[PDB]
DNA sequence: GCCGTGACTAAAGGCAAAAAAGCCTTCTCGCTAATG
RNA sequence: GGCUUUUUUG
DNA sequence: CATTAGCGAGAATTTTAGTCACGGC
């Protein structure tokens, strides 16, 4: 079953897998991102809501004003996209919110109102996606890029000893906030754990441990283990467990009870523990000595002295036992200290602080945060609170939240925005348990630790920063507190908003300058993703690990789409079915398997839980029921991939093509192209140009209509029905029955752009490709887009090509082409281009505008009206002048064309400031404009009235009034019949009560129309008025411009040839491209071969459907011969039956099929070669694909036959004339006296200092020194060569560099004395 | 500057001339009224900051920004940095009389001679058609020739062939790695907007017609004409200073054209017979009444040098081919004849062509690497030699083969099941194993394309040479390696990993057949990586380029004898298996420091301070010397200079 | 008590080309123009 | 015409 | 006819090398 749209041309496609979700909607991320940016939320959990809650209220110091948010809309925008788009403004919506006011009385109890105030107040204009899903800022379309960052939260990161001599491993760990300071500690050579802030110098780590009022006994606690010893008679005891026996020597014989345990002078070992533990003895008696390397856990002092005896940290000796002994301390606190199980790294930090009292940690703490201050005690304390527990100033939001809990293994995934003591403490736990072996650092490329964030983030900070900024400084109003004076608009100001949100979307980082030159760039832009940016690497800084591709990347971002040059894996694409969750994580489509039964059930997983399940191979082969045919299977779990029985298996990919992005996805025949050609193959296909005209391609991947619709460049069927008029600029759908609203249901009108600039110069147009009276449904196609066919995605074209040198004219890379395609123009584009001439008001009279122009011939104004702007279609010519704008002196600083473009004038536009007059043209154009738009109007309003007189009539006729005299008498007549009939009158007068509405507020909507075109149009300051040229240029092919397969097999033309020298075949049919084969098997992207061979299967049956349609044959004969075309293949998905098709349906099909069938294939459940063969057998054509040739210029038959076929060529973006310029003598730079550069400026080539040295390399010196001296910066003696060179002597003269003496009076400039000396 | 508008735009220079005139003048009008001690110091600082910023920003501490939110430019930074004066201004430039385009391939043009746009020429030449155009009285006055030139007359193109009849040009492509970059060349006017290029040249540019942008610039003066016409003709630019081998190697279709040729078949139409000469042969072949290749005996004509300096001829009859017979008409006269009676890959020619310089000279060894171009593109266009999807041979074996591979491993992973090995043991086995399958397929898939059966003239199967066209293609050389070949039908290979591991599991497919999802996957990270290494490549190496400039831009030769015997002795380089190098070509072209002694004592086979060349080395290889003592550079005794001998004979 | 040692800081990181955009401090008031 | 910021070619 | 902005002009990461402070026998 199939739509009406594409029942025009069905294009068969092979592959053997079903498929179970379809491609979903290519912008979902982008849209549905800033979707959630401006509606309503209850929740109080995005968006401007959030953002308001976490500003409002404020409170003021004396706590006697309050001001509150209450409620937020967003007006409606003052004009559309396209009007936007022709004045140059930004589409935006003004913002509405409610403030509250709220005042309390010194003299009350807290919490008294004294008064309330609710007022609705401005706040500034907000731009709003288009329907597209773009920006629109002067005129302009601008995307934003979704900027991919590291996840705020904690990592474990280790050095490999690289910054160590010996190599030995240092593990840091770094705490990364939302929003704040950051915090690293680090483990030194001597190993030794320090802290440091913001990146700054190393600090010992212990300073911030009794920061938070910890005494060295609780850390000592809370970092080691106890061990105590109590003193039996002149002895000491100690209650030994087994498990503490991990990797000791026993230094002393193990007993207990009498009897030994433990040999004496060598290492423990597994069976002693075994038999300790067996006899469960706990007590043991330990020589003294042993315990000389024992460090003291806790204090001990003396209660009769009243002395310290022994504090903690540090080692104990024979006296010290005394002198505990003594004092009656019989029990004894030390630390574990196992080296190779729990190192005292923390106790060697003890024995380097500098103080333990905290005041004079607090102190050293603010002398490290600012150098060179005084040390106050409080501003120090609340510089530490402010730092580290500030809720404004330090945030680590929800998501570093959730990551930090799940790192440390906590349970609950909710807390606050700021951290606590616990959670330093079990950090330093663990990256000591990192240190002794325990658990294992993280992966920084792993996509568990990074996120995207989108643009409603973006906005989301900005706008909260600019909300911080205006609350500081109504804080500061509010400070000076007023008795109700002022009305709560006064103290808020929209300027620091306003600009911060405008600034960011216009000139930011990731405001990139959207190109949309042909629907698969501007796609494949809009989900880009990229790491630069703020909060991110930039294009140096960058190592070799980020660039890298990780084995977690697979589904979620292409692995070989993407830039290739200083940046390469930074701007690595998004994937087809990949989406972001709520969190902001990367999640895939998955397929559950349960018993072996691969059912529909659709699950996201995101990275990590990916490492703990194992994911089967989209191309694996499948029963009927779900059973894998044989238990074996290929499958991967954690990067590896390996055979597992059908039994482990547990979710398989949905699909082959969630590997890929769109743009890699167009390449067809993917699977047997190296990923270097494949890469550079997407990247020129991005960069492809619209055609004149567009074919669709003969080989394709089957998701073309997706693309193409989801682009919003083709106008989409909003609802069904049929067709009542059709236009090349209009058209007019009249919806059916079924989808008709209510009340005023009418029609629907579509408008078509013709031939507007691109932001690339490139010809945007709109092409109807719909037959009046024919039916058509929702989300159908109704107008072909640039680069469209019947809603398929068509950039270039299809050629013959032969792979075939020829005389050497495609010697490296070239390619050889054929006079006959330039004789279709198939290849021939459309540039536009913009001349702006502004007019502004200086001294010596301000800048007039008009046809009068002195010391100029008869031939400049014979182009120009009286008005002073030239005449709509005239053929301009480089050199000619445009509009005459003159200032008295009179001084004629008028437009002038480009020099070296020539072309033809087809829209001006004139653009008057508000107050100003406006010229003749000016009326001119303003009144056509309006004319256009009341006619448009009125074509409406006739259609609305027409269907609101219908049914007068029709009311009429059962009122009593007989319907031959209401046909007869005046249609306007009918509203004024006489009303008798009382039953139906009580409709029949309330008609005229909605007619005379309808027409009141059409008369209303025209005027506003009106007052909207007369209206002056905005300008930059100090500019009076402006005027906007559009230029029109065909670019034919010419030798030299850059032409490219699909493949990345590129090239260069290399010289147009008459086609009766081209190759051709028996039948006499030439050859229009002849490639170079020797890049073959280089490239070894062998997939184009199969390509081409496609290519003449295509044709095979496109030649014979040609031959019954020349001959007229029956239908019958040729509806079984499609029939059999379609059902060709091995277990395809893809049946069509023609049974169901009728006559004229057959025969549409057939017709449309003259330029051959064309074909799909998925990108990675292509066709194999059996098929292809048995689709050439259809045809007529030799099996192997190799068929003769002929010369046209020897006649004669090659010896080898060579291969030929159709395959889908594109033209670039690379003109010529874009690049071939030169300079003999022109402007010079002010400050240098050197030639400029650039073509715009009509500047010379830059003397690279690489062959300077090569010229100086060779003997050549004289060469050198005249590029040097005369042809730079010479203006002394380059003037005199001039001269010179007219005379025909060829005579030179040395100089001296006048950019030489502008270094001398820099140098001069400082306390340096430079000088030259005598001859 | 002023821009549009009554707004003036400002640099960064003048606000802190600003800022600092402000101060000193605050802190002047300060002191005259005697203003309390404490804030005076406050100003002095103040101003000692800002003179710092004005002389230097940023050196000392915060910098001052301004409403870009950047620090402003300073003296410092004017003069020091990529951006300062020498680096963007003194040591490079740009120049007027230049142009950029893009190269276009240009089969029928000379060695000597380039293409070049008419748009081109007229624009460069502007100021030599003023002058020429006064001097033929054409027009008088500056200004009526400037109409007339703009108005394209037809006097203008006529003149303007006239002056560029051998006015040279010079010809570089950015980045212009070495010194062959620059070239110069005589143009000729070509119709189009687009530079017509020679193509031999192109493989010492290192440019591939893949869009890259050329560069013009043109002499002016009388010396700097001839000094181009003396030095940068590409026909005094053949043999390369990196080393001696040619640099006009032919590439690709030349070579692949030049294999076709010289290889003989086991029986084709008209074979057998005997012809009385070359000429004839081609009389046969454009007839078609012969095959191309085919052994016959046909009487040829060879001249040699071997005498004092004299041509002698002879003439007997040789089994040789039919288009061996043809290529020898572009043969010049010494060549022997037998240099060109093999399968004449792409080694052999350049080696081939080099023995042409080596006794002909320098006019002949030109006209024949012309010919070479033209027969070579001739025939390869009537080659027709193309690839087709039935071309690349799938080996029968290949498949069963990786079905018993997998035996060994359902066996080796058992081990791992049983505990018998380790995680490492398994890895080495199953690398071994999967590598040892990897060879055995190569191996095979070789022995079935390298040849192909036919039958013979008796009516039997005969074995030669295949006439499969990747074989052409891989074995001549032309493009592509056996690598290629193995990547093309046979399996991949083992996979590496980003950090160096190899995964298990090897791309068991090939790019003929389908590839699985995983395996693309897994190949795609040694091609990213490599992208990578690439891009990054030549940011790191060019800068290294530039360290090496200036180290030795202080090198100029000034003596011709420093009159020292101090020097290096040399010996072939050894590591304890085979030589890496042989003893011949290290010590060529270098001088003697000291004579070279005889094995039998006190004989003098080379005299002391003489130049080594061809003609002494065999008397090397004769003797068989273990080693000598050489002059080199770093034992001259002349300062601020090298000692003529002690460089010894140069590569150019 | 001098040489060892580690800790802290300055300096550079490709060549050419194109195509776009957007700027060049900010605070304050009297007669002209913007505004009601 | 200087700077800044992107995008692209090799 | 009455009120007020306003701006024109004026003013207020990687890698390496080198140096310097502490410290170890
Ligand atoms: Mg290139
Ligand atoms: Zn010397």
């Amino acid at each position: 079953v199939y739509s009406y749209t594409e029942k025009k041309r069905i294009r068969k496609d092979f592959g053997k897998r079903p498929q179970v979700l379809d491609v979903p909607y290519l912008l979902s991320i982008q849209l549905d991102s800033f979707q959630k940016f401006i509606e309503q939320d209850p929740e109080g959990q995005y968006g401007l809501e959030a953002a308001f809650r976490s500003v409002f209220p404020i409170q003021s110091y004396s706590g006697n004003s309050e001001l509150q948010y209450v409620s937020y809309r967003l007006g409606e925008p003052v004009f559309d996209v396209q009007e936007c788009q022709i004045r140059g403004v930004t589409y935006s919506a003004p913002l509405r919110v409610k403030l509250r006011l709220v005042i309390y009385e010194r003299e009350a109890p807290e919490g008294t109102v004294k008064d309330i105030k609710e007022q609705e107040v401005y706040m500034g204009e907000i731009p709003l996606m288009t329907d597209n899903g773009t920006f629109v800022i002067n005129g302009t379309e601008r995307v934003i890029v979704s900027q991919l960052h590291r996840s705020p939260g904690v990592f474990f990161d280790s050095d490999k000893g690289k910054t160590h001599s010996s190599g030995k491993v240092l593990y840091n760990a770094r705490i990364i906030p939302y929003r704040g300071s950051w915090l690293d500690f680090e483990f030194d050579p001597k190993d030794n754990l320090f802290v440091r802030i913001d990146r700054r110098r190393k600090l010992p780590a212990t300073i911030i441990l009794r920061a938070l009022n910890y005494t060295t006994e609780q850390i000592l606690d809370l970092f080691f283990e106890k061990v105590i010893f109590e003193i039996r008679d002149n002895k000491l005891q100690m209650e030994l467990v087994p498990e503490r026996l991990r990797g000791e020597t026993a230094s002393f014989d193990i007993e207990a009870n009498g009897k030994v345990y433990v040999e004496k002078g060598r290492r423990i070992t597994a069976r002693h523990i075994r038999q300790l533990e067996k006899d469960d003895v706990k007590l043991i008696e330990v020589p003294v000595e042993y315990i000389a390397g024992k460090v003291v856990a806790k204090d001990y002092i003396d209660e009769s002295t009243g002395e310290l005896i022994c504090a903690a940290n540090m080692e104990l000796s024979l006296d010290l036992l005394a002198k505990l002994s003594q004092s009656g301390h019989k029990r004894i606190e030390t630390l574990f200290t196992n080296d190779l199980d729990h190192g005292p790294y923390i106790s060697e930090t003890l024995r380097v602080d500098p103080t333990n009292d905290r005041l004079s940690a607090l102190v050293e703490i603010y002398r490290m945060m600012r150098p060179g201050e005084p040390p106050t005690r409080e501003a120090a304390e609340s510089l530490f609170e402010n730092l580290f527990f500030s809720e404004d100033r330090y945030d680590l939001s929800a998501v570093g939240r959730m990551k930090f809990n799940r790192s440390l293994l906590r349970e609950e995934i909710e807390g606050s925005g700021i951290l606590s003591k616990d959670d330093i403490i079990d950090v330093m736990k663990k990256l000591i348990d990192i240190r002794n072996g325990k658990g294992e650092v993280d992966d920084i490329d792993h996509l568990g630790n990074r996120r995207i964030r989108s643009v409603g983030e973006m906005a989301e900070n900005q706008f909260r920063v600019g909300l911080v900024r205006v609350e500081r400084a109504v804080k500061e109003r509010l400070s000076l507190g007023d008795l109700d004076t002022l009305m709560p608009q006064d103290m808020i100001n929209a300027k620091p908003i306003s600009a911060a949100v405008k600034e960011f979307f216009g000139s930011s980082q990731l405001s990139q300058f959207m190109d949309q030159n042909n629907p698969l760039s501007e796609i494949t832009h809009k989900r880009r993703i990229s790491a630069l940016g703020p909060g991110g690497l930039t294009r140096e800084r960058a190592g070799f690990e980020v660039r890298d591709v990780h084995p977690t990347h697979y589904g979620r971002v292409c692995p070989i789409e993407t830039p290739e040059g200083p940046n390469i894996g930074l701007i690595n694409s998004l994937s087809v079915y990949a989406q972001t969750n709520e969190y902001g994580f990367l999640e895939t489509p998955y397929r559950k398997v349960t018993d072996g039964v691969v059912t529909d059930e659709i699950h996201y997983l995101s990275a990590i839980e990916e490492g703990n399940y194992v994911i089967a191979q989209a191309n694996s082969n499948l029963d009927e029921e779900g059973h894998f045919v044989e238990d074996l299977v290929t499958c991967r779990s954690k990067g590896e991939s390996s055979l597992f029985s059908r039994d482990q298996v547990d979710y398989m990919d949905v699909s082959t093509q969630q590997v890929v992005s769109v743009g890699a996805s167009l390449i067809p025949f993917l699977e047997h192209d190296d990923a270097n050609r494949a890469l550079m193959g997407a990247n020129m296909q991005r960069q492809a140009v619209p055609t004149l005209r567009a074919d669709k391609p003969l080989v394709g991947t089957g998701m073309e209509r997706a693309v193409a619709v989801d682009s919003g460049v083709t106008a989409v069927a909003k609802r069904g029905g049929v067709v009542q008029y059709v236009d090349a600029s209009r058209i007019v759908i009249k919806v059916n029955e079924d989808e008709m609203y209510p009340g005023e249901a009418g029609i629907d009108i579509y408008n078509l752009t013709k031939y507007t600039r691109s932001n690339q110069n490139t010809c945007i147009n709109q092409m109807p490709c719909v037959s009046l009276g024919e039916p058509v449904e929702r989300g159908d196609v109704l107008a072909d887009g640039p680069s469209t066919d019947l809603g398929e995605l068509a950039l270039g074209q299809n050629m013959r090509v032969a792979f075939m040198p020829w005389n050497g004219y495609n010697f490296e890379d070239s390619i050889l082409v054929s006079e006959r395609v330039v004789q279709e123009d198939r290849f021939t584009t459309i540039h536009i281009q913009e001349l702006a001439c502004v007019s502004r008001d200086t001294k010596l009279g301000p800048e007039e505008i008009t046809a009068d122009i002195p010391n100029v011939g008869e031939a400049a104004l014979s182009k120009l009206d009286e008005s002073g702007i030239v005449y709509i279609g005239a053929e301009v010519t480089g050199g000619d002048i445009l509009v005459g704008k003159v200032t008295p002196k009179v001084k004629d600083s008028s437009l002038r064309v480009p020099n070296g473009v020539s072309g033809t004038v087809i829209d001006v536009q004139v653009f008057t400031r508000d107050g100003v007059e406006k010229d003749k043209r000016a009326l001119e154009i303003e009144e056509m404009q309006l004319k256009q738009a009341k006619k448009d109007l009125s074509e409406e309003l006739q259609i609305l009235e027409a269907g609101l007189f219908s049914r007068i009539r029709a009311v009429l006729v059962a009122g009593g009034v007989e319907a031959e005299k209401l046909d007869k008498l005046p249609r306007d007549r009918w509203l004024e019949l006489g009303l008798t009939d009382e039953e139906k009158q009580n409709q029949l007068e309330q008609l005229a009560e909605q007619y005379d509405e309808l027409k009141h507020e059409f008369e209303k909507k025209l005027e506003a129309k009106r007052r909207k075109i007369t209206q002056g149009d905005d300008l930059a300051p100090g500019v009076l008025k402006i005027v906007k040229v559009y230029l029109a240029v065909k670019r034919r092919i010419q030798p030299g411009d850059k032409m490219a397969g699909r493949h990345g097999n590129k090239g260069v033309i290399s010289k147009i040839n008459p086609i009766e020298d081209m190759p051709y075949d028996e039948n006499g049919t030439p050859v229009d491209i002849v490639l170079n084969p020797l890049g073959v098997p280089s490239r070894m992207n062998i997939g184009q071969i199969l390509e081409t061979h496609l290519g003449m299967a295509a044709k095979g049956i496109g030649d014979k459907i040609n031959a019954m349609l020349k001959q007229q044959q029956e239908v019958a004969k040729l509806r079984e011969f499609i029939q059999r075309a379609y059902d060709l293949g091995a277990d395809v998905r893809q049946k069509v039956d023609l049974s169901t098709f009728s006559d004229e349906e057959v025969m549409r099909l057939a017709e449309n099929l003259r330029k051959g069938m064309p074909i799909a294939t998925p990108v990675f459940d292509g066709a194999k070669e059996a098929e292809i063969k048995e689709l050439l057998k259809l045809g007529d054509l030799p099996t192997s694909g190799q068929i003769r040739l002929y010369d046209g210029r020897t006649g004669e038959q090659f010896e080898r036959p060579v291969t030929v076929g159709y395959m889908y060529m594109l033209k670039l973006n690379h003109l010529v004339d874009d690049k071939m310029h030169a300079r003999s003598t022109g402007s010079y730079s002010l400050v240098t006296q050197q030639p400029l550069g650039g073509k715009a400026q009509f500047g010379g080539q830059r003397f690279g200092e690489m062959e300077v040295w090569a010229l100086e390399a060779y003997g050549a010196a004289y060469t050198l020194q005249e590029m040097l001296t005369v042809k730079s910066d010479d203006v002394n003696g380059r003037t005199k060569m001039y001269k010179n060179i007219v005379d025909g002597n060829h005579q030179m003269e040395p100089g001296m560099p006048e950019s030489f003496n502008v270094l001398l009076k820099e140098i001069r400039s400082l306390g340096i004395n430079i000088e030259l000396e005598d001859e | 500057v002023p821009l549009d508008g009554g707004r003036f735009a400002t640099s960064d220079l003048n606000d802190l001339y600003r800022r600092v005139i402000n101060r000193n003048n605050r802190l002047k009008r300060l002191l005259d009224l005697a203003a309390p001690d404490i804030i005076v110091r406050n100003e002095k600082r103040m101003l000692q900051e800002a003179v710092d910023a004005l002389l230097d920003n940023g050196r000392r501490g915060r910098a001052i920004t301004g409403s870009n939110k950047r620090p402003l430019k300073s003296l410092a930074d004017m003069i020091k940095g990529k951006q300062g004066r020498f680096r963007q201004n003194l040591l490079g430039k740009r120049v007027d009389y230049s142009g950029r385009s893009v190269i276009t391939v240009g089969p029928y043009l000379r060695l000597h001679q380039c293409g070049l746009p008419k748009k081109m020429a007229l624009e460069l030449f502007k100021p030599f058609i003023y002058g020429k155009l006064e001097l033929r009285g054409l027009a008088t006055t500056i200004k009526a020739a400037k109409k007339m030139v703009e108005r394209e007359e037809a006097v203008v193109w006529d003149i303007l062939d006239e002056v560029i009849r051998e006015h040279p040009v010079l010809l570089n492509r950015a980045p212009t790695l070495h010194r062959l970059g620059i070239q110069a060349f005589e143009p000729v006017l070509i119709e189009g907007k687009a530079i017509q290029l020679h193509p031999l040249v192109c493989a010492a540019y290192n440019a591939d017609f893949d869009g890259d942008q050329m560069a013009v610039h043109v002499p002016l003066t009388l010396e700097a004409q001839l000094e181009a016409r003396a030095l940068m003709m590409s026909t005094n630019n053949i043999l390369s200073p990196a080393n001696g081998e040619p640099i006009i190697v032919p590439s690709q279709d030349v070579v692949l054209g030049l294999y076709y040729m010289t290889r003989d078949c086991v029986n084709a139409k008209g074979e057998g017979m005997v012809l009385t000469g070359p000429k004839e042969a081609e009389r046969l072949y454009r007839s078609g009444l012969a095959s191309l290749h085919a052994r016959v005996k046909v009487r040829i004509t060879e001249y040699e040098k071997d005498a004092n300096g004299e041509l002698v001829a002879k003439t007997s009859l040789k089994d040789t081919t039919v288009g061996r017979a043809i290529l020898w008409m572009i043969v010049p006269k010494g060549l022997p004849y037998s240099i060109v009676n093999q399968a004449l890959g792409k080694k052999a020619i350049s080696k081939m062509l080099n023995t042409c310089y080596r006794i002909l000279g320098l006019k002949p060894t030109v006209i024949f690497a012309d010919q070479i171009m033209y027969t070579g593109f001739a025939y390869a266009a009537r080659s027709g030699a193309s690839v087709g999807i039935d071309d690349m041979v799938i080996p029968e074996k290949k498949h069963e083969i990786i079905s018993e591979a997998e035996a060994e491993v359902a066996e080796i992973q058992e081990q791992f099941q049983s505990g018998l090995v380790t995680a490492g043991e398994r890895y080495n086995k199953v690398i071994d194993i999967w590598a040892a399958a990897n060879d055995r397929v190569s191996k095979a898939m070789m022995d079935n394309l390298q040849t192909e059966t036919v039958i013979n003239r008796d009516g039997q199967e005969e074995k030669q040479v295949s006439f499969n066209s990747i074989y052409m293609m891989a074995d001549s050389g032309a493009r592509g390696s056996a690598a290629q070949i193995r990547q093309l039908a046979g399996m991949r290979g083992l996979m590496a990993k980003p950090d160096g591991s190899i995964i298990e599991t090897p791309i068991t497919a090939n790019f003929r057949e389908g590839l699985n999802v995983l395996q693309y996957f897994i190949s795609t990270h040694g091609a990213r990586k490599g992208l990578a290494d690439t891009a990054l490549k030549t940011a790191n190496s060019g800068y290294l380029t530039r360290r090496l400039v200036d180290v030795a831009q202080d090198l100029v030769v000034t003596e011709d004898d420093c009159g020292t015997h101090e020097g290096i002795m040399m010996t072939p380089v050894i590591e304890g298996g085979d030589v890496k190098e042989p003893l011949r070509d290290r010590v060529l072209g270098r001088v003697t420091a000291e004579d070279v002694l005889k094995p039998g004592t006190a004989d003098i086979l080379v005299p002391r301070n003489t130049l080594l060349h061809e003609q002494w080395c065999d008397l090397l290889e004769e003797n068989s010397v273990d080693a000598v003592k050489v002059r080199s550079v770093v034992s001259c005794d002349t300062d601020f200079g090298v000692c003529a001998h002690c460089y010894g004979r140069d590569l150019a």
